[PDB]
């Protein structure tokens, strides 16, 4: 199951 | 530009017999940017239908992939590799070596 | 024996295409399971492996939703970078991710793993601690005080400890088919070969040259190197070193 991100960079 | 050189294998799934049906496979490693251009020839001759498997990169971050298509190996024939990448000026090109 | 899962995800900008290609890939045991593709027809989590066939239809809505955020998330990021770097325009970057988690043969996490490549580069990481950051250069000082001032870490965290194993002790239950079955090397001399193993590390010798251990297409892996002089194997799966000669 693949993670998902939240913030940018 | 960030770039990084192709390292490339020519080899056989099995060990080859003559007549017998098999697998060639061109594994390519270590490159950079990830665009790249991989053909499988028989005599010169660009084989027709070579699967792309992998595309993915390992932890140092550079490249890899596998290239493969079916064969009857023959000794009456030649078998390669031939890579395009932009690190590389001309396209590189690597014999089958049946003991290798 | 220990037990792992990772996605390798890529975006690639490009000159002229306002998205950039974007591809992720999975892989337990080292052995890849599921991807994801953004050229491809019309692009979802195809399974690439026949043991999760048995995720039904709802799992993959899921993944292949999550892959849709990625893309956004890559994307703006790919453009946040640029200006920190002062890339002008028309150009080619390339942006990786990698995450995952390790279990040891008892079943639990030993640690897990986020990591991020601007241009092929270390760019940040996370720490074994799973709660702090090290920063390669002077850019990635920026993400990391947006990224500490934001509570990222344990976001990840709570995926790797939690949901990451989760996951993984369900995706060992239901295929040992081709993992936890592993098969071993066949050697000959001709250079001494090794053939058929899994998984893929493995130890030559000559007592009284390296080639690098290679798919053979098959799931399965090779390598090689070249009276007195005799060859051993190592390996993962032997009940006992091989040793020969012949020929």
């Amino acid at each position: 199951a693949s993670a998902e991100n939240m913030e940018t960079m | 530009m960030i770039q990084k050189t192709p390292q490339i294998q020519v080899y056989s799934r099995h060990p080859p017999e003559n007549g017998k049906p098999n697998i060639l496979n061109c594994y390519v490693t270590q490159f950079h940017p990830p665009h790249i251009e991989i053909q499988m020839l028989k005599n010169g001759k660009k084989i027709p239908k070579v699967e792309m498997s992998d595309m993915s990169f390992s932890k140092d971050w550079s490249f890899y992939i596998l290239a493969h298509t079916e064969f009857t190996p023959t000794e009456t024939d030649t078998y390669a590799c031939r890579v395009k990448h932009d690190s590389m000026a001309e396209p590189k090109t690597v014999y089958w070596d049946r003991d290798m | 024996g220990p037990h792992s899962m990772r996605y390798f995800e890529t975006a690639v900008s490009r000159p002229g295409l306002e998205e950039p290609r974007y591809i992720s890939v999975g892989y337990v045991d080292n052995k890849e399971f599921v991807r994801f593709d953004s050229d491809a027809e019309n692009p979802r989590y195809e399974p690439r492996a026949p043991w999760m066939e048995q995720e039904g239809p709802e799992y993959w809505e899921r993944e292949t939703q999550k892959a849709k955020g990625q893309e956004q998330w890559f994307r703006v990021s790919l453009r946040n970078l640029l200006g920190y770097y002062n890339q002008s325009a028309g150009g080619s970057h390339t942006l990786q991710q990698m995450s995952g988690c390790d279990l040891g043969s008892d079943w639990r996490l030993l640690r897990g793993y986020l990591q991020f490549a601007y241009e092929g580069r270390d760019y940040i990481a996370l720490n074994e601690d799973l709660k702090t950051w090290t920063a390669a250069d002077m850019a990635a000082q920026i993400t990391r005080r947006k990224w500490e001032q934001s509570g990222a870490a344990e976001h990840y965290k709570a995926y790797l400890e939690g949901e990451c194993v989760e996951w993984l002790h369900r995706y060992l239950k239901n295929g040992n088919a081709t993992l936890l079955r592993t098969d071993s090397p066949k050697a000959h001399v001709t250079r001494c070969w090794a053939l058929g193993f899994y998984p893929a590390d493995i130890t030559l010798t000559w007592q009284l040259e390296l080639v690098e251990t290679r798919p053979a297409g098959d799931g399965t892996f090779q390598k090689w190197a070249s009276q007195n002089y005799t060859c051993r194997v190592y390996h993962e799966g032997l009940p006992e070193p091989l040793t020969l000669r012949w020929e």
